[PDB]
RNA sequence: ACAGAAACCUCCCGUGGAGCAGAAGGGCAAAAGCUCGCUUGAUCUUGAUUUUCAGUACGAAUACAGACCGUGAAAGCGGG
RNA sequence: GCCGUCGCUGGCAGUCGGCAGAGCGAGAAAGAGAGUGGCGCGGACGCUACGCCGCGACGAGUAGGAGGGCCGCUGCGGUG
RNA sequence: UGGAAUGCGAGUGCCUAGUGGGCCACUUUUGGUAAGCAGAACUGGCGCUGCGGGAUGAACCGAACGCCGGGUUAAGGCGCC
RNA sequence: AGUAGCUGGUUCCCUCCAAAGUUUCCCUCAGGAUAGCUGGCGCUCUCCGCAGUUUUAUCCGGUAAAGCGAAUGAUUAGAGG
RNA sequence: ACGGACCAAGGAGUCUAACACGUGCGCGAGUCGGGGGCUACGAAAGCCGCCGUGGCGCAAUGAAGGUGAAGGCCGGCGGCG
RNA sequence: GUCUACGGCCAUACCACCCUGAACGCGCCCGAUCUCGUCUGAUCUCGGAAGCUAAGCAGGGUCGGGCCUGGUUAGUACUUGGAUGGGAGACCGCCUGGGAAUACCGGGUGCUGUAGGCUU
């Protein structure tokens, strides 16, 4: 019952990234922000949760 | 690509998918050199698939590790073989370097090729890094510290810390 | 900000109704009652008929709820109507009938009444069975209103059967030109 | 007093500010279109459908009946096992009562 | 934002900028996270993190 | 501004393809639709008659009628705002079973065999489609030889 | 033989490189071309449908249905 | 934090008082049901129900639309 | 076992104003030597729209607005203004 | 108080929704009618359905590329008969 | 680009007929006296039904002459077979 | 094994040349009174059965042409989306995904349905 959990939460609002984003319109390989940074989601969590 | 901070020296070892053709490809070895493993196996991606028919999709990322120093408290000359472009045509160097760590000496020919040709950080492929003996090294700008014996002073040391006595009477001193 | 859209966002239902008779504002007040303190789906749809306008709410026939309480199974039940039940001057015999209507005419009540049967308001009914238990909702004809013929496809439309807007109906009255095969043509 | 000849620029917008809906799927679509002699014959058969009624009835009940001699002739842990036993508010009132019970 | 992102980063639920939603990883998410991948920093959460 | 032809911009839609011009095939007209049945369209250039027009060809759509050497069928064509359904008579050198339905069918029989089965054995079946899911972990055997070391070639201006 | 670059006869090769009234495109080989035989489906009459489209007309077109017909041993094909 | 709109087609006639017994936020469809046998005289507010109360989400805007004005002007029937 | 995933209440009916001069941008793109030129396609904008940046600015980068306090950011920045 | 598809004006607040310069026809091109987009009033149900989305099957297509020792058309050079 | 020195007062979607939809109200297969008549405000209000003529609604369709809105089972008789 | 009639997909079946075909068939062949048709019994139609696999036809062959299917070409060309990347531009690199076509080099050279024969 995934999709019947992840779907009784409200879709979490975070604030800013504390420290600021490297740069938001380049992909994580691009040394920038979008994409997928797989195991490093969690620096990101930390400082925006 | 874009060179941030100290690179790390990572080893990704990568095989094609299992079929029932090929019940098991053989892996392959690459040594990249970049900020993070996320990184490392983007360019592992972009060398596989420059040299061999494989793609991320078509294949998998076996394992993904950084490799230490053997000896990060000798002072070595890493030759490196570069392969870059420029505003006309694409270029192969040969470029060599003091430093302890092989990463480090490639954070450092990256900081070089931008200085000196403005190359970066995604026109560079370094293609073979290699610790050479200091009787092997070419370039005269690091035959120069080949010597036991070797003795300098520090000529002209301008003052840093500019304000922390920012309005001082007296003036200040350069010989040491 | 978000990226939703406001287009729908405020439905359009009826939140009271727009007369301002105290007869009806006062049975809107006890059926709202019962609509919120019952757990019963009838007073909810008594109460959102109660709203509803002249048009929505039709008359019913006197024949068409004979034919309609004559259906088998529900014999013994109070037929409720929200608008009024006209008579229905061609039918011959008229059962004993148990009624809640908000009108019912003049020469309906004496059919009914002559027959045997009972005619009571919405409050006697919510005194009688506030749950409603043993009715039968009914309603008129929608599309019985002669406003319904004109609405549809647009007339001078291959297979649109909708009826025009016309001061009169005769010969020489849009019967010419989209009508004849003859003179031009016809859908 | 050259004017802008065409485009389509903001259409393929409107045409989804009120979507696009594909048509209505119903049941029991019509029978307009339909060849003439078909249509012709499938309306004979309905019309003499009733003909074959009794008979009809002769045989749902027979096989109704026969429905009778049809059917008649068949006929994580012990832990978190345990306290989702004695946490059910019905199954559990017993083993609820037992425990009320123990401190006495 | 187009039309083929703005329908997808609403079937995520992110209808607005720092909006989190946790998603399950297979083909038919994966190439979703891919149509929107200009917009979103995706990743693979810890213990701690969820 | 284009012309309004029946057939513009029909050149390559039309035309039959590369040695495979000639007599038309009679497994084509030997085979049998019924109302119900999901047919695509592919306007054959062969035969004039009964041509669909350009506008369907590659749409698919079910029959409701049936002819001596065409059908009816309902194909919804997108008009400018609307997704309406028309009803075509395509002749039958025109059309082919398309084999998208085929495959549910192939798999709703499978499934009511796996339902009736594992129905007397008490047991639970997987009835429903999964995505592919992420690859499960596993040993990669590296038996002997190391993994062969690659590295990025020199530049060769070969032009 | 006269006969020539080119008349007419004959064998061979010939996937269409010809022809199908016209512009181009598509299609066509015991044919849709060429030559004969018989003919007038280029007739009468309902609606449905497609194309342009507003999804209105006209024009054109596709599937039938009812008649009467032509052709052919027939299956069929034909209402330009 | 405050204002407003929207939604919950949300809640409140239960102010049921010495003719009394003060409840319906709690994870689990349904009765704090009936019968049948083994001293001190006391208890805030509310409810213009077109009223009052509780929850969330939302808040740009020309042309245009709609609503609400215990906003304003002049006279008329009532009423202060 | 309601037969892939994810998301979200949908369906329908009348009456209807304004509009029917548009313009710009990435990419594709036709005429032209080219044009802040003429002409199309897709998406996003300006028009109808403030705000931070680009000294300045219809359209570029970020980001869309009830009135306020604290905190953190985007794009841009950090000799002095 | 002639008509004007033309010019200029068109009077109080707040709240909510919010465009178009596109299609077809017109002695139409400074304007209309029409479809679109908009608002208003609702109603029928909910308390299966739908989607500017992907997945899996399944058809479709003649652009980018490529080709001329493959048809059409263009076209350089030798060599062997 | 055009109007605007200043201030006061005046100043622009009105009324009638027709139509359509929505809405409130009375009666409801009926409905309505609007024309006519009878009995200070009042030129109002009330009343008439043998004043409902007539309008609209209750029947459509055809150019018209005209026609004008479920049936089924059962026996008994004649006819075909 | 294989052939005849009618076929299905229509070159892995087609084209050139060569070799072998027992038996039944399939054919060539012999005639023109009759059916029918021509300049012509060549074709067509008709009545036959002395002759023969010569040919059609079947099977096989060819460092065969073609066709079919693979590899290389090539993660190349091209390409969806992205950047306050580079360049004066022309264009180019990179991230995220998809991904070709010659030349060149290999393999294969008809499967099959119903009915009826031969191989007793
Ligand atoms: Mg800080
Ligand atoms: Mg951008
Ligand atoms: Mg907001
Ligand atoms: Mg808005
Ligand atoms: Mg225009
Ligand atoms: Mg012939
Ligand atoms: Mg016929
Ligand atoms: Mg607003
Ligand atoms: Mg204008
Ligand atoms: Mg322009
Ligand atoms: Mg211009
Ligand atoms: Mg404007
Ligand atoms: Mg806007
Ligand atoms: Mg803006
Ligand atoms: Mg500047
Ligand atoms: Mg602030
Ligand atoms: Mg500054
Ligand atoms: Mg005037
Ligand atoms: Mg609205
Ligand atoms: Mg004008
Ligand atoms: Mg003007
Ligand atoms: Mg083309
Ligand atoms: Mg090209
Ligand atoms: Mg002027
Ligand atoms: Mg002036
Ligand atoms: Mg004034
Ligand atoms: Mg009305
Ligand atoms: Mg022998
Ligand atoms: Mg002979
Ligand atoms: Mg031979």
């Amino acid at each position: 019952h995934f999709k019947e959990a992840n779907n009784f939460l409200w879709p979490f609002k975070l604030s800013s990234p504390r420290g600021g984003m490297k740069k938001k319109t380049t992909h994580f390989v691009e040394g920038g922000d979008a994409g997928n940074r797989e195991d490093q989601i969690n620096r990101l969590i930390r400082r925006m949760n | 690509m874009k060179a941030s901070g100290t690179l790390r020296e990572y080893k990704v070892v990568g095989r094609c998918l299992p079929t029932p053709k090929c019940r098991t490809p053989p892996l392959y070895r690459m040594r990249i050199f970049a900020p993070n493993h996320v990184v490392a196996k983007s360019r592992f991606w972009y060398f596989v698939s420059q040299l061999k028919k494989m793609k991320k999709s078509s294949g998998e990322i076996v394992y993904c590790g950084q490799v230490f120093e053997k000896s990060p408290l000798r002072v070595k000359n890493f030759g490196i073989w570069l392969r870059y472009d420029s505003r006309s045509g694409t270029h192969n160097m040969y470029r060599e370097y003091r430093d302890l760590t092989t990463a480090g000496a490639v954070t450092q020919c990256y900081r070089d090729m931008g200085a000196r040709h403005r190359a970066r950080a995604h026109s560079i492929q370094i293609m073979k890094v290699e610790e050479i003996a200091a009787s092997k090294c070419r370039r005269p700008a690091v035959k120069q510290f080949h010597d036991s014996k070797i003795k300098f002073p520090l000529p002209h040391r301008v003052l840093r810390r500019q304000h922390k006595p920012r309005f001082t009477t007296k003036r200040p001193n350069t010989f040491f | 900000g978000v990226d939703i859209r406001h287009n729908k966002d405020r439905k359009v239902r009826r939140k009271e109704p727009k007369s301002q008779d105290i007869y009806l504002r006062l049975l809107v007040k006890l059926y709202r009652f019962l609509a919120r303190r019952t757990n019963s789906t009838f007073n909810q749809v008594v109460l959102k008929r109660l709203f509803m306008s002249r048009t929505n709410r039709p008359p019913l026939s006197l024949s068409r709820m004979i034919r309609k309480m004559k259906l088998p199974g529900r014999e013994n039940k109070t037929a409720v109507v929200v608008g009024t039940v006209t008579d229905d001057v061609r039918v011959q015999e008229v059962p004993k009938l148990k009624v809640c209507a908000l009108r019912v005419t003049s020469r309906a009540r004496s059919r009914i009444l002559k027959a045997g049967g009972k005619i009571l308001t919405f409050d006697q009914l919510a005194l009688d069975s506030p749950k409603g238990r043993g009715t039968v909702l009914l309603s008129g004809p929608r599309k019985g209103r002669e406003v319904y013929r004109h609405f549809g496809k647009a007339p001078g439309t291959p297979h649109s059967h909708t009826k025009p807007y016309v001061r009169s109906k005769g010969r020489k009255f849009e019967r010419a030109r989209g009508r004849r095969a003859s003179r031009g043509y016809k859908n | 007093a050259k004017s802008k000849n065409h485009t389509t620029h903001n259409q393929s917008r409107k045409w989804h500010r009120n979507g696009i809906k594909k048509p209505r799927s119903q049941r029991y679509e019509s029978l307009k279109g339909v060849d003439p002699k078909f249509l012709r014959n499938m309306r004979f058969a309905k019309k003499h459908n009733k003909k074959g009624l009794k008979k009809m009835q002769a045989n749902n009940a027979k096989a109704m009946a026969a429905r009778a001699e049809a059917i008649k002739a068949l006929v994580v842990s012990r832990k978190l096992h345990r306290l989702a036993y004695i946490a059910h508010p019905k199954l559990g009132r017993r083993a609820r009562a037992r425990i009320a019970r123990g401190l006495r | 934002v187009s039309p083929k992102v703005r329908k997808v980063l609403q079937l995520l639920r992110l209808r607005q900028i720092f909006n989190g939603t946790f998603v399950k990883l297979n083909k038919a998410s994966i190439n979703m996270l891919r149509i929107v991948e200009p917009y979103i920093a995706w990743g693979y959460p810890n213990l701690k993190s969820v | 501004t284009n012309t309004k032809g029946k057939r513009r911009g029909t050149r390559y839609m039309f035309s039959r393809p590369f040695r495979k011009h000639g007599v038309v095939p009679l497994a084509t007209y030997m085979r049998i639709y019924k109302k119900g049945d999901i047919v695509d369209i592919k306007g054959m250039g062969t035969v004039q008659k009964g041509m669909p027009h350009k506008c369907y060809h590659g749409k698919t759509g079910r029959v409701y009628n049936v002819t001596q050497h065409a059908v009816g069928i309902v194909v919804n064509k997108q008009v400018k705002g609307k997704i309406l359904a028309k009803r075509i008579n395509v002749r039958i050198e025109h059309i082919k079973h398309s084999k998208s339905r085929d495959s549910f069918l192939k798999r709703v029989k499978e499934n009511d065999q796996k339902k009736k089965e594992a129905k007397e054995k008490g047991t639970w079946v997987q009835l429903k489609r999964q995505p592919a899911p992420p690859r499960e972990a596993h040993f990669v055997r590296t038996n002997g030889k190391e993994p062969e070391l690659l590295e990025p070639i020199p530049y060769e201006f070969m032009a």
